[PDB]
């Protein structure tokens, strides 16, 4: 990364299981629905 | 306290314990390092 | 005479006969406080 | 609803050691040769 | 030694704990049993 | 909620079925999360990047996409500036916003169906006119896109061509091919050994070249079905459905997959090695390549030493033949790459070129093809299975090869179990056998 | 019309068997690998499996018997190569490269393939659920594993598992020195779908049995207690399921016959899919878990696991697997 | 009476039955799956077999075990109060005590779940078949928990309870006593897959030949455990199989019957042959062939390469899976072909 | 129908229980953690620590070669690191 | 060898005709209701 955006570089580590959680929120949300 | 929210809280605790459990796989211990 | 192992058996036998005395002792009292109708 | 029963044991003899030894096993990952 | 009482104190104490926020809702248990 | 619609919650995306506003909503979202994760991967391989190594030695799919587009590398596949990679994730990343608000606001706020909205947008399954339109509206998105690439080699900087002269690098393509013989030959070669149906596609010309041709093709297609409807016969051999036509998709997308898995595992052209580590053929070669320079460089005759069972040890012939490399990797003789065309005469190796005309550059291709090949891990430990730890390394190839093998598989399971029931539910018997009307009971018996 | 009658009968209901367009080609295709398949078992001359001319017999006339006996895999000289009689200089040159092998496992692929359709084709003609044909894509797809997509991944049709007893488990053998399948959680799971799917099965049925509905006498068997075609069930579920529930506990237990045989068909198919996609996956050397060397001491000496145990053998596998086909020290072929 | 007073509170309908089995079961039960928790956590194999095997040694859950006792204690019940240990708790479980212990208390907790089985069966109302065919594991695992390493020299050449334990001991019989080859492991394959095959094609035969009970496409509602009819049509499920395959079932009783029958006879099967592999009366060999072989350096089989596969596992594996044999095989006598 | 214990549901949803459990569930997986941080895991069941394998200079493993005096065997073991 | 190619190449044409040809000739009708 380019130093102007180092800051972020920890963000960066995170940001690809973003799509996985997207899977199990539609598990918390039919949990919060009683399915 | 619903339900959902301690589903999600004891697996959330899963998650995290699993995790650590495949973390320390790399590091320490077994680490073949 | 009574060497070391059959000292040990002893041991055991003693043992397993507390554990299943201490078992079907409680199991008794349990069985007549909560009884059936 | 009683409170104590023959399952209230068995959950107990499974789950106390389970978080204990999910504790420890937590702790071990820690361990440096 | 002292290690086995830095171990068990958690748990004495949790016992204990449980056994305060518990013990009003036993008593009654064991005096509805004994009929 | 299940009584509504019948589908469990389990099931509960098939209540969408036909509610076009919320379809079109989850499908919008959807293509964000694969945007998202292109941008994400891209700029996680980049945060994690060294130039100093090669690719393949630190677990990157997409940049090594980026650069075979040109973007990023220089002669060799050398890395000298991560700006484009940089840029390649941020757009993604950014766009990938944009898919996701729209495709959350028809999902839960925008209107349920569309056919009451507009004319135009809405869409009844059962309509074969309106669904080859909407089917030649993509097809014309598809068309453009393949011509982007084509764009991008012929008029924006090239493409990364390992088979370029003196080494690869980035490279304009000037002359595509566009002879039918070639372009479509390829689609009628034999996928078995030593032929290898499209993925055997060796040149960037071939590769440029056929994507004008698709290009075109489906632009055509898709006017063709934006101004006609299906014909009788299709009309009575198809079954028309949402369900039927995701079906369709399944089976594609399944047979794409295998497709890809074995582009990446034996391509090494739209999959440069510089990029991507040798493949499991060209590992295998360069190994038998090494230890013909090191036991030439001793004083061995590598054409005439013979080997224990007979045949040569560094060289033998094909089936055909054809001077090969000897041992094990008889098997691999169909291998072609830039460090080994150099010493392939008409006849196959060339014993006169072995002997004298080997340079450094190519021993050094060699041994490192040899000790990386796509041999690892589920751990990502390198080597064979009995190998100790050591060397952190499972291949790209690998990598890319399992996945779309599974996906792959998984997708044909998909098509098999929509069009089934797709089958099922058009002919009235989806959710079982009617008591009062069990067409076994009026059948005569078997015997 | 006269295509019209041959439509008619390839797709009757009326046939004691069906045959259906899928199965005008598993008909020929099956016959054709059958019938090769008997006469290169029981006739065929050596093969030159490992190309290093060193022909493996494999048939009884040469000196096998049932459990020795293969049809062998074509040579690792041929590779992925096509390889037909026509390919071949003679029917002599054919036999002693292989040919037999891609003749039937291709046939056979190609019929099963087909088999897995006619079962989609016939449950439409019936008016059945489909799904039938998804269950038996589990064995289909792990046929494929080990005799297609094994070879395309390492390169070789010599690399299939070979048509016989002992050369399946040369083939388990070798897969294990080179993959670590053991140590691979997709064959675990596999493991975990046969055994538990023979548990299962024999849950079900013992339960079952044990709910039967009396209706025989002593004298008799139970069995005819049930007449085909009866609308009454022949066992009490609530029965069976007061049973089990208490044999663990009641939520443990199924009491909807509909979800409980979902539950049977899942288990075994989908941990078959998973291995299956285990062979398939090896097949591009991503392989099992290697822990070798793993656990150390303070000073740096290796303390072994059973990890270290398992590659010791591996490697007696390893070194003697192909004992000559080898000129270079990496096994990468 | 005190007995009839505490067969009426065994006997009680809770969450978790208990029964008189119970006395049984759940004491030992719980102690094997406790043992094993507690040494795949925390107890070593350095002085039985110079292996670690706990999660405090850095194993993960594929390579912990409870492993076997070293094979110079014999046959030893290696009890804590035994002559080995003499009480010491640290000594026992460093001798290899665990493993008895979870073996011992292990059998006995199968003879309470098998008795518990009874116990309920009869309390219930139903024919005992389920106990029955629970035979089958206690077959298997006495004849390759118990059986097999009284046969062999000690404890040790039993199967340690773990993950890739386990795994050594299927690649130790192969190179040893060449397992796959025996007739009657050949016989449990075919009842562990044909296992597995008859439940899959069941559990699909009955999905996809159900009525149409309900309305919704999910068509598990149509079902109530009280109904009296069939949930799905064996006349279509036979006329189905009849015209696929050639043969269907028609009888359903026969049907739950055979798969009761089939994964129960195979593991009988497998028990058999390894009560002989105790003896080392493998089948290792077919004789025919290894006098062919000797006299004919040209007759290579499929056999004959196992059989090298076999000697190669062996001089590799043994000096460290045998340690007290005090193996030492200089390079030049182990088995291996060119190159590798 | 229902035994008549109390329900799961109904248990780990009231406040009662996550008031005594919130600090049970902690103590004993602290008490967990103090077992293995303190070293008393290593004693109490004698498996060697990182620097107990072997003598700084042996590579041979201690194995047990005697039945009846092992007891012994492993302490004379261990006396010699 | 050469007979005997171009005799399964029409074999397999002749097949491979009556599959497709077969299922297209009105698959879907085909079906008890
Ligand atoms: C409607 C569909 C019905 C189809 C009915 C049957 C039609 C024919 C089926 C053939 C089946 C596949 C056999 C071919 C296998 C194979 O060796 O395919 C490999 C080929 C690639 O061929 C290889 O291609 C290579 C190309 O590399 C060459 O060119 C490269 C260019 O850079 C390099 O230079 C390289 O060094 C050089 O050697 C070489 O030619 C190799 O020798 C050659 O083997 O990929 C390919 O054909 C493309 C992918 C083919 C399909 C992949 C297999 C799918 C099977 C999944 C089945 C699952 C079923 C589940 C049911 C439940
Ligand atoms: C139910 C789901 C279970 C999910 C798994 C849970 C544990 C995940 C922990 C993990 O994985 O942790 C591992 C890694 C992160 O750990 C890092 O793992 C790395 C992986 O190696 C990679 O990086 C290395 C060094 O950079 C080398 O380049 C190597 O070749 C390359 O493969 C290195 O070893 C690092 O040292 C280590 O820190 O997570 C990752 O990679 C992220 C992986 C996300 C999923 C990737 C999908 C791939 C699909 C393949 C499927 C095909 C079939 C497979 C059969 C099964
Ligand atoms: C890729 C996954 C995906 C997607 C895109 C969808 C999408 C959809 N599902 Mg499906 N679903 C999925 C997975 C998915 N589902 C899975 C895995 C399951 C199994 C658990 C289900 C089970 C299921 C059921 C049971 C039902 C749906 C239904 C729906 C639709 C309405 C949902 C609703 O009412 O939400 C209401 C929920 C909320 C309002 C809570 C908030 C949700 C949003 C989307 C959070 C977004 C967060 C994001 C970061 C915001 C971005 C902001 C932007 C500026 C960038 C919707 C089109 C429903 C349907 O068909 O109705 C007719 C329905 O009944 N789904
Ligand atoms: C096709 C997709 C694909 C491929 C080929 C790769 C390949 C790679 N990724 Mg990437 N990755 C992917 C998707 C992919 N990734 C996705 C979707 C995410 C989001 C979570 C990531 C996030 C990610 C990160 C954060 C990292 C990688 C990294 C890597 C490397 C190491 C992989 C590894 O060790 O996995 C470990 C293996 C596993 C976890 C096994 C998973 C097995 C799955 C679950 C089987 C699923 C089967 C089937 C689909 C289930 C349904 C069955 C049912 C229908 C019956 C490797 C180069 C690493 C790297 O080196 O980066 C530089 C790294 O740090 N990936
Ligand atoms: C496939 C995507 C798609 C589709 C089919 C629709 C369809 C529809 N949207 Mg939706 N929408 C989408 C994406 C989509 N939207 C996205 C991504 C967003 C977020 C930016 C929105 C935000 C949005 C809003 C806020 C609203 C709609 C509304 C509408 C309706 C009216 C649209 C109209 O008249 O446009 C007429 C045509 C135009 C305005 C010109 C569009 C020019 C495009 C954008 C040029 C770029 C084309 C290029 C190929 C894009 C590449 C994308 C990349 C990922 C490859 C219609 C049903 C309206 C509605 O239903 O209200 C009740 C409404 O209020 N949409
Ligand atoms: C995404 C692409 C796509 C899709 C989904 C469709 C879908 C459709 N097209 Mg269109 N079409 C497309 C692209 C597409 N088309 C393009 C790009 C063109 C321009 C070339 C055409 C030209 C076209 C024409 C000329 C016609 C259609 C028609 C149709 C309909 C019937 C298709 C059919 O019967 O196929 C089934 C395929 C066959 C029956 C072919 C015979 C079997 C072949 C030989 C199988 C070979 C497969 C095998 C595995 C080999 C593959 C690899 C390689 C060797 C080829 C259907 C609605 C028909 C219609 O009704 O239009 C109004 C019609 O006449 N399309
Ligand atoms: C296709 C491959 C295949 C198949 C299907 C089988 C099938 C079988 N093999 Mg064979 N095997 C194979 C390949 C195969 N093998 C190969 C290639 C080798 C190498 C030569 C071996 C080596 C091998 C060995 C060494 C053994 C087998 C045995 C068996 C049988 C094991 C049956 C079983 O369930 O035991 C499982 C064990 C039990 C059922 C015992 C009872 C267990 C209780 C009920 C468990 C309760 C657990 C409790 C509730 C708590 C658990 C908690 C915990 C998980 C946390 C079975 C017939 C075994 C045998 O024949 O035994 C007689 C045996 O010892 N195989
Ligand atoms: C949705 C996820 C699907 C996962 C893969 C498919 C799983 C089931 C496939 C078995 C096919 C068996 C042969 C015929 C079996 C057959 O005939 O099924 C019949 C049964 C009932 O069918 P219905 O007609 O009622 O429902 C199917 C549609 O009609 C929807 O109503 O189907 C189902 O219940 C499907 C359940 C979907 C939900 C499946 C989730 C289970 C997998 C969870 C992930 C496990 C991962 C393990 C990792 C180690
Ligand atoms: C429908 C539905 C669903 C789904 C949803 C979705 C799928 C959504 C999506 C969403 C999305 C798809 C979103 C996205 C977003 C994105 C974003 C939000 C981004 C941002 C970015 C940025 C801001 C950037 C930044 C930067 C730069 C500029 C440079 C570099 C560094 C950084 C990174 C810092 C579910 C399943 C839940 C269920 C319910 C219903
Ligand atoms: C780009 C490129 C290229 C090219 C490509 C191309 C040119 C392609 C084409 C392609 C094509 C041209 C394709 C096509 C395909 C087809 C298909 C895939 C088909 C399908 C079919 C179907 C699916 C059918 C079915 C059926 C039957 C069989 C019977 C009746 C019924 C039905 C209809 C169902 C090359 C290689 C040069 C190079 C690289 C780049
Ligand atoms: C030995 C012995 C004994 C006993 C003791 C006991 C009884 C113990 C117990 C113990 C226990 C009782 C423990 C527990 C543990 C547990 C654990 C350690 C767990 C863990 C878990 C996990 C880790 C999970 C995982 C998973 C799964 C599996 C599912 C999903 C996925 C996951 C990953 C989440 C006595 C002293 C009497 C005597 C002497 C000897
Ligand atoms: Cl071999
Ligand atoms: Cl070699
Ligand atoms: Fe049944």
């Amino acid at each position: 990364l380019p130093e102007a955006y180092a800051i972020f570089d920890p963000l960066v580590d995170v940001l690809p299981v973003i799509p996985v959680l997207f899977l199990a929120l539609a598990f918390v949300w039919q949990a919060a629905v009683g399915f | 306290i619903p339900l959902w929210i301690v589903a999600t809280v004891a697996g959330m605790g899963v998650i995290v314990i699993v995790g650590l459990f495949f973390y320390g796989a790399y590091a320490g211990l077994g680490s073949s390092l | 005479t009574i060497t070391p192992s059959l000292k040990g058996f002893f041991i055991g036998l003693l043992s397993g006969a507390v554990v299943l005395g201490l078992t079907f002792a409680v199991l008794i009292a349990i069985s007549q406080i909560d009884k059936v109708q | 609803y009683p409170i104590f029963t023959v399952r209230w044991v068995a959950v107990h003899t499974l789950a106390v050691p389970t978080i204990f030894f999910l504790g420890a096993i937590a702790a071990m990952q820690f361990i440096q040769r | 030694d002292w290690r086995v009482l830095v171990v068990l104190l958690p748990v004495l104490l949790a016992a204990g704990w449980a056994v305060r926020n518990i013990l009003p809702y036993a008593v009654k248990q064991v005096q509805k049993l004994l009929q | 909620d299940q009584e509504s619609s019948g589908f469990a919650w389990w099931a509960g995306n098939a209540r969408l079925i036909n509610l076009s506003g919320k379809l079109l909503g989850a499908h919008v979202a959807h293509a964000g999360l694969i945007v998202f994760w292109a941008g994400a991967m891209t700029l996680f391989e980049l945060a994690h990047f060294i130039p100093e190594k090669p690719m393949y030695e630190q677990g990157l799919i997409l940049i090594p996409h980026i650069a075979t587009l040109g973007w990023g590398v220089g002669p060799g596949g050398e890395v000298v500036d991560t700006f484009p990679f940089f840029v390649v994730g941020v757009v993604h990343l950014i766009s990938s916003a944009v898919l996701g608000f729209g495709g959350v606001y028809h999902a839960i706020r925008g209107p349920e169906t569309l056919e009451e909205y507009s004319s135009f947008f809405g869409y009844d399954w059962k309509d074969k006119n309106k669904m080859t339109t909407i089917l030649g509206f993509h097809l014309i998105v598809l068309g453009i896109g393949a011509l982007l690439l084509v764009a991008k080699a012929m008029f924006f900087g090239g493409l990364y061509d390992t088979w370029a002269p003196g080494g690869g690098d980035v490279r304009v393509i000037t002359n595509p091919t566009l002879d039918p013989r070639v372009i479509f030959g390829y689609l009628l070669k034999s996928p078995f050994g030593g032929e290898g149906w499209i993925v055997s596609v060796n040149n960037l010309e071939d590769v440029v070249g056929g994507h004008i041709w698709i290009g075109l093709i489906c632009i055509a297609g898709g006017i063709w079905h934006i101004l006609t409807t299906p014909f009788g016969w299709a009309r009575r051999a198809f079954i028309w459905s949402g369900e039927a036509y995701l079906s369709y998709s399944l089976g594609a997308l399944s047979m794409m997959g295998f497709i890809a898995t074995c582009f990446v595992w034996f391509n090494n052209t739209v999959y440069p090695s510089e990029f991507y580590g040798p493949t499991g053929p060209e590992a295998s070669q360069a190994q038998a390549m090494t230890f013909l320079i090191r036991d030439q460089k001793l004083g061995a005759n590598v054409g005439s030493a013979q080997g224990p069972t007979g045949l040569g040890k560094y060289l033998m012939r094909s089936p055909t033949g054809e001077i090969i490399f000897g041992g094990e990797t008889m098997r691999f003789w169909d291998f072609r790459g830039p460090w080994l065309e150099p010493l392939r005469g008409p006849n196959g190796l060339d014993l006169n070129k072995i002997k004298n005309d080997i340079q450094p550059w190519q021993e050094r291709r060699a041994a490192e093809y040899m000790t990386h090949a796509p041999l690892g891990s589920l751990n990502s430990v390198g080597g064979v299975a009995t190998e100790i730890n050591s060397v952190n390394f499972v291949s790209p190839r690998s990598w890319l090869a399992t996945s779309h093998f599974v996906l792959a598989f998984f997708f044909l399971v998909g098509h098999l179990w929509h069009a089934g029931r797709a089958r099922a539910a058009a002919a009235g018997f989806e959710k079982g056998i009617d008591r009062e009307s069990e067409p076994v009971l009026s059948m005569p018996s078997l015997d | 019309n006269l295509w019209e009658r041959f439509c008619n009968w390839v797709t009757s209901t009326d046939n004691r068997l069906y045959v259906g367009w899928f199965g005008v080609i598993m008909i020929p295709t099956l016959l054709a690998a059958t019938i090769c398949f008997v006469i290169a078992f029981i006739a065929a001359p050596p093969v030159d499996i490992d190309g290093i001319r060193e022909p493996v017999s494999g048939s009884l006339l040469y000196g096998n018997n049932i459990i020795t006996g293969a049809v062998v895999p074509s040579s690792n000289a041929i590779g992925l190569h096509f390889y037909p009689i026509w390919e071949a200089a003679s029917l002599d040159e054919w036999l002693y490269n292989g040919g037999p092998y891609q003749l039937i496992i291709f046939h056979f692929l190609l019929g099963a393939s087909c088999y897995m359709g006619r079962q989609w084709e016939l449950s439409y003609r019936l008016g059945m659920r489909p799904w039938i044909c998804v269950a038996y894509s589990a064995p289909l797809a792990s046929a494929f594993a080990v005799f297609l997509i094994y070879p395309i991944g390492q390169g070789s049709f010599s690399d299939g598992m070979p048509l016989g007893i002992s050369g399946t488990f040369n083939f388990m053998i070798v897969f294990q020195a080179e993959h670590n399948i053991l140590m691979h959680p997709f064959h675990q799971l596999g493991v975990a779908g046969v055994f538990g799917g023979a548990l299962f099965c024999a849950m079900h049925g013992s339960l079952v049995t044990s709910s039967l509905i009396r209706e025989t006498t002593e004298t008799e068997s139970a069995n005819y207690g049930y007449k085909f075609g009866q609308e009454e069930e022949t066992y009490n579920i609530v029965a069976a399921h007061g049973y089990f529930g208490r044999l663990i506990f009641q939520y443990a237990s199924f009491n909807n016959s509909r979800s409980l045989h979902f539950f049977l068909a899942a288990w075994p198919v989908v941990g078959v899919w998973f291995t299956a996609l285990g062979i398939s996956t090896m097949a591009f050397n991503l392989n099992g878990f290697n822990f070798n060397h793993s656990v150390i001491d303070a000073k740096g000496n290796v303390i072994n696991t059973w990890a270290d145990i398992i590659n010791r053998a591996n490697l007696g596998m390893e070194v003697m697997h192909e004992r000559n086909a080898h000129n270079f020290p990496l096994d990468l072929a | 009476g005190w007995f009839d007073i505490l067969d009426d509170w065994l006997k009680r309908d809770r969450f978790v039955f208990v029964g008189w089995s119970g006395i049984l079961l759940f004491p030992c039960a719980y102690l094997a799956l406790g043992g094993w928790l507690t040494g795949t956590t925390f107890v070593t194999s350095w002085y039985t077999h110079g292996l670690a095997s706990s999660y405090l040694e850095g194993c993960n859950f594929l390579t912990v075990a409870v492993s076997t006792p070293a094979n110079s204690m014999g046959h030893s019940l290696l009890l804590l109060w035994g002559p080995e240990a003499q009480g010491d708790f640290t000594r026992w479980c460093q001798l290899g005590g665990l493993w008895t212990f979870i073996a011992l208390h292990g059998a006995f907790g199968l003879i309470g779940f098998m008795l518990r089985q009874f116990e309920i069966a009869r309390l219930v109302g139903v024919r005992p078949y389920n106990a029955i065919a629970f035979s089958a594991p206690i077959a298997v695992f006495v004849s390759v928990f118990l059986i097999y390493p009284l046969g062999q020299s000690s404890w040790f050449f039993a199967p340690s309870f773990g993950v890739a334990a386990i795994f050594r001991f299927l690649l130790f019989f192969q190179g040893f006593h060449n397992w796959t080859l025996n007739p009657f492991h050949m016989m449990g394959v075919a009842g562990v897959l044909g296992g597995a095959l008859l439940c899959a094609i069941h559990g699909a035969t009955v999905e996809n030949t159900l009525f149409q009970d309900g309305e919704g496409a999910s068509t598990f509602r149509a079902f109530n455990p009280t109904q009296a009819e069939e949930t799905y049509s064996m006349v279509t499920a036979n006329r189905f199989w009849s015209q696929i395959f050639g043969i269907a079932f028609s009888n359903k009783r026969w049907l739950h019957f055979f798969m009761l029958f089939v994964p129960v006879t195979g593991l009988w099967m497998s028990a058999i042959g390894v009560v002989g592999l105790a003896l080392n009366l493998r089948s290792y060999d077919f004789i025919s062939q290894e006098i062919r072989a000797a006299e004919d350096p040209e007759f290579e089989t499929f056999y004959t390469k196992n059989l090298l596969l076999n000697e190669g596992i062996r001089a590799w594996m043994a000096p460290q899976d045998q340690p007290h044999e005090n193996f030492v095989f200089p390079e030049e006598v182990l088995p291996r072909g060119n190159a590798l | 129908g229902t035994t008549g214990e109390r329900p799961f549901s109904d248990i780990i949803t009231s406040v009662r229980y996550w008031v005594i459990h919130s600090i049970t569930i902690p103590a004993l997986f602290i008490a967990g953690w103090l077992f293995v941080s303190t070293g008393l895991a290593y004693d109490v069941f004698g498996t060697p620590r990182p620097d107990s394998y072997y003598a700084q200079e042996q590579r041979s493993i201690p194995l047990v070669t005697d039945r009846f005096e092992a007891k012994q065997q492993v302490e004379t073991f261990l006396e010699q690191l | 060898m050469e007979t005997l190619k171009i005799t399964v190449y029409i074999v397999v044409t002749f097949f491979v005709l009556l599959f497709v040809f077969g299922f297209l000739s009105g698959d879907p009708a085909r079906n008890p209701k």
